[PDB]
RNA sequence: GGCCGUAACUAUAACGGUCCUAAG
RNA sequence: CAGCUAGUUGGUGGGGUAACGGCCUACCAAGGCAAUGACGUGUAGCUAUGCUGAGAAGUAGAAUAGCCACAAUGGGACUG
RNA sequence: AUUGGGCGUAAAGCAAGCGCAGGCGGAUUGAAAAGUCUGGUGUUAAAGGCAGCUGCUUAACAGUUGUAUGCAUUGGAAAC
RNA sequence: CAAGGAUAGCACCGGUGAUUGGAGUUAAGUCGUAACAAGGUACCCCUACGAGAACGUGGGGGUGGAUCACC
RNA sequence: CUGCUGAUAAGGUCUUCAAAA
């Protein structure tokens, strides 16, 4: 795939991806793309296994030194998406670490928190069952 | 403001101030000394009996007195009862309250309890004027 | 310990003792607010604060208790399991002299009261003589004997009208009780949830 | 059975050319405590006139309340202005934790068990605009598996 | 450089009137 | 309240202490702490806890219980 | 106002710049494991708090059983 | 070795003090009218000088200024 | 088409109410 304008990112790895996904969910922006981190490619697997965006796909330099994450967002045919909020929990500075008896339930259930314990990031419900708990990333409902 | 900002200079609390601080401060009469010790109502002794008027709307006289507690605060106190006993020279005992008529009366006297006499002729709300009961 | 102008109080708040005994009276058959600023306007409209206070005055009162007992009560009830709706209301229908008068040896709930204080009523293996003592489904509260031969034993002993909710063995005075009062059994003279949260603010 | 109850009843006024013109101002909650409320505020020279009209304008303006167990299915902050209210799910039995306008919107609406708060400021009308705006910004659990392909709210 | 009058307890005069001088 | 500290910091031999130790002693050195707050001033027994708060926490350190210090003020020591 | 506030006109962006210390900080690989998560162990005195029960005519109250928090050590996890 | 006593000069803190400076509060005091409209000399900020007093004037800076006006 | 043009003692009513027809 060939792009034309340049690319450029936030230091800040979460809040980044989630000020794209907040902006293009307000201005009803489809498909955005931004530098590739392996926390945001974790993230973004998540996010499109829980059905929040319709895809996402990285993408390789030709010389296999830069590396560009591009993802779409899951419109309804009335066009209204199906992220409605996202608030960034842990931070620079002020990083968020909480155990499995603290582990946040996000809208009684109808979000989802990521948090990235010890396997990669998690989902709050598959870290409950795994009774086991880490940093926590952000809330997305 | 921020995490780095609070941490070197954490939040300061405002300070609070007591309505009475005359009724606060005690006098060891030895050592000669005032300490902070909290006390709800406090003896005095007055020196000048008089009447003020009331701040803008109101107009009347009301009934002062310039009382020296048992520590080394003089304050002006209200009297508060119709007629009194005060001849400026005797023992009150004040209490906190605040006229809203008089700037500078920050105390009331209890009404017979000492040297000042009770309130009679009241048969209404007398347990605060210190009155006997009828029977 | 209590008012002696249940007609007054029965006359304010409009809810007598179930029977309307205060109310139809011998005289003028009343249903009005007491004092000379009975018969004016402003009827309606009273304020949440203002209906929750009339609402939990005739509940205190159609039993004769103090609010200091109905803070503790309410406390006592309130940690347990869950919404207990079902349970606070055999704990204020659980009262002794109240129990006596679904019983119905004594004309009144508060002639019940002094009967229980003076001391001729018995319990399941014991003796009884406070009018407050929490009861439950399932104890003897088997009545005394010298108490049957006084003057006044007739209405006492006619007690063929009886609330579904007390059992008597009738003309043996047994007078236990189970099947706990509905809310059929506890009439519309205050049949209301919010005295609840009203007693949820001022109580912790 | 569309009960309605008066929250408000602001003495308003301009000035004319000598004197002053006064209009009473009253802000009507209804509800038929099934899933049906709205709110009406109206203005008239007299008490019953503006009453007639502000219910009028209440009932014009309906909006649909969906209820969970009786209550409200996940914590919201309703905003308007600079009002925000803060309404939290309650487990039967807690009843209204309201007080105020919000407390009206509520009982009308139908709700039993619901924690709240006033968080801003303390106008009626505000306050009814951001309990309001709490309650629809609400998100029924099958319209979210409706988006994200889940099933029905399962896990 | 003088003189006279003047403020809601008294007291005083912020203020006002006027004569003269080169200027007070 | 911006400098404080000269047994203060460190080394050698000996003494003293139930014990290690500038605890003390004679000799040789100039170091030690301090803007991440020494030092100075003011105040205070500390804690388990009491009261309050949805919570984070605010406030008092009733009664009682653990520990410390004192016995009119200031020093010294015997017995053990 | 960490949870939980603001600085155009209401209190609040230093007159502006060069900037040491501090705070924050691009992408990938390896190691260790200081933060982070988790298992075992020791301890966190008794009384107090909460839940259950018994005894005082019921209660207040007394008694009885359960009930956390933090620290240290040791064994694993390696996403940040 | 040493509590205490005497003598001596520094250090910090407290009370009080003739006289004096300003401040707040005060139903109906005197002198002016500085500001709010173009407030009758547009106002405001820093600054220097001067005057019974609000304030006046010089220097720089702002619109948080009225009228004006264009088919 | 720019003369001059200063001041006005103190405290105060006035919305009773919609429950409803
Ligand atoms: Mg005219
Ligand atoms: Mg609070
Ligand atoms: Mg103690
Ligand atoms: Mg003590
Ligand atoms: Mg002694
Ligand atoms: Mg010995
Ligand atoms: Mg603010
Ligand atoms: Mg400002
Ligand atoms: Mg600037
Ligand atoms: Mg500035
Ligand atoms: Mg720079
Ligand atoms: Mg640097
Ligand atoms: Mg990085
Ligand atoms: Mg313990
Ligand atoms: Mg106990
Ligand atoms: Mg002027
Ligand atoms: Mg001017
Ligand atoms: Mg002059
Ligand atoms: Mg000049
Ligand atoms: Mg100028
Ligand atoms: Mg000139
Ligand atoms: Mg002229
Ligand atoms: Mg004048």
């Amino acid at each position: 795939i060939t792009t034309t304008k340049p690319i450029k990112a936030h230091f800040d790895p979460v809040a980044d991806l989630l000020t794209k996904i907040n902006n293009a969910r307000k201005a009803k922006l489809m498909t955005v793309t931004t530098i590739a981190s392996k926390l945001k490619i974790a993230i973004l697997e998540i996010l499109v296994k829980e059905g929040y965006l319709a895809n996402f796909q990285v993408l390789e330099n030709k010389s296999k030194t830069k590396r560009i994450v591009t993802f779409n967002l899951k419109y309804t045919q009335r066009r209204i998406p199906s992220i409605n909020g996202v608030k960034q929990i842990s931070k620079p500075g002020l990083r968020i670490y909480r155990p499995f008896e603290k582990l946040p339930l996000v809208l009684n259930g109808l979000g989802i928190a990521i948090i990235s314990t010890s396997d990669g990031v998690m989902t709050d419900k598959v870290a409950r069952l795994k009774k086991i708990g880490g940093e926590i990333l952000a809330y997305v409902w | 403001a921020t995490i780095a900002q609070l941490i070197r200079k954490p939040r300061k609390k405002k300070k609070v101030k007591s309505k009475s601080p005359a009724l606060h401060y005690n006098l060891n009469l030895l050592n000669k000394k005032v300490t902070n010790v909290y006390s709800p109502l406090k003896r005095g002794v007055c020196t000048r009996v008089g009447t003020m008027t009331p701040k803008k709307p109101n107009s009347a006289l009301r009934k002062y007195a310039k009382v020296r507690l048992t520590n080394g605060f003089e304050v002006l106190t209200y009297i508060p009862g119709e007629g009194h006993n005060l001849q400026e020279h005797s023992v009150t005992l004040l209490r906190g309250g605040r006229v809203k008529d008089l700037p500078g009366v920050r105390y009331h006297i209890v009404r017979g309890t000492l040297d000042t006499v009770g309130v009679e002729k009241r048969r209404q709300q007398r347990s605060a004027y210190g009155a006997k009961k009828p029977k | 310990k209590y008012t002696g102008s249940i007609f007054k109080r029965s006359r304010r708040l409009g809810f007598s003792l179930l029977e309307n005994n205060k109310e139809f009276s011998k005289g003028k058959k009343r249903k009005t607010i007491p004092g000379q600023h009975g018969n004016r306007f402003r009827s309606s409209t009273m304020s949440g604060y203002a209906q929750q206070l009339q609402e939990k005055q005739r509940m205190q009162y159609m039993y004769g208790i103090t609010d200091k007992q109905f803070r503790r009560l309410f406390r006592l009830v309130l940690k347990q399991r869950g919404n207990l709706a079902v349970n606070l209301f055999r704990v204020l229908e659980s009262r002794l002299d109240n129990i006596v008068y679904r019983m119905g040896f004594a004309p009144t709930r508060r002639s019940a009261r002094q009967l229980v204080n003076h001391g001729h009523v018995l319990l399941n293996d014991r003796t009884v003589d406070t009018p407050s003592i929490i009861l439950n489904p399932g104890d003897k509260v088997r009545l005394k004997a010298k108490t049957i031969k006084i003057p006044i034993v007739k209405a006492a002993s006619e007690s063929g009208v009886v609330s579904p909710f007390v059992e008597t063995n009738n003309k043996t005075f047994e007078g236990t009780y189970v099947r706990f009062p509905e809310r059929s059994e506890l009439p519309a003279g205050i049949n209301e949830s919010y005295v609840v949260e009203w007693y949820k603010r001022l109580v912790k | 059975e569309f009960e309605e109850r008066i929250v408000k009843l602001k003495r308003i006024s301009k000035t004319t050319k000598g004197g002053r013109n006064m209009r009473f101002s009253v802000l009507v909650v209804v509800g038929n405590r099934k899933g049906k409320i709205g709110y009406g505020i109206a203005k008239a020279l007299e008490v019953p006139n503006a009453i007639k009209k502000a219910i009028k304008a209440a009932h014009n303006s309906l909006h649909t309340i969906e209820i969970h167990k009786g209550s409200i299915y996940h914590e919201v902050i309703g905003r308007s202005g600079a009002s925000r209210v803060l309404l939290k799910p309650a487990p039967q039995g807690t009843g209204i934790i309201a007080g105020g306008a919000i407390r009206a919107i509520i009982e009308l609406a139908g709700y039993s068990d619901i924690y709240t708060k006033n968080l801003g400021r303390n106008t009626p009308i505000n306050m009814i605009h951001a309990t309001m705006d709490g309650i629809l910004k609400q998100l029924s659990p099958r319209r979210v598996a409706i988006l994200r392909n889940k099933n029905l709210n399962e896990l």
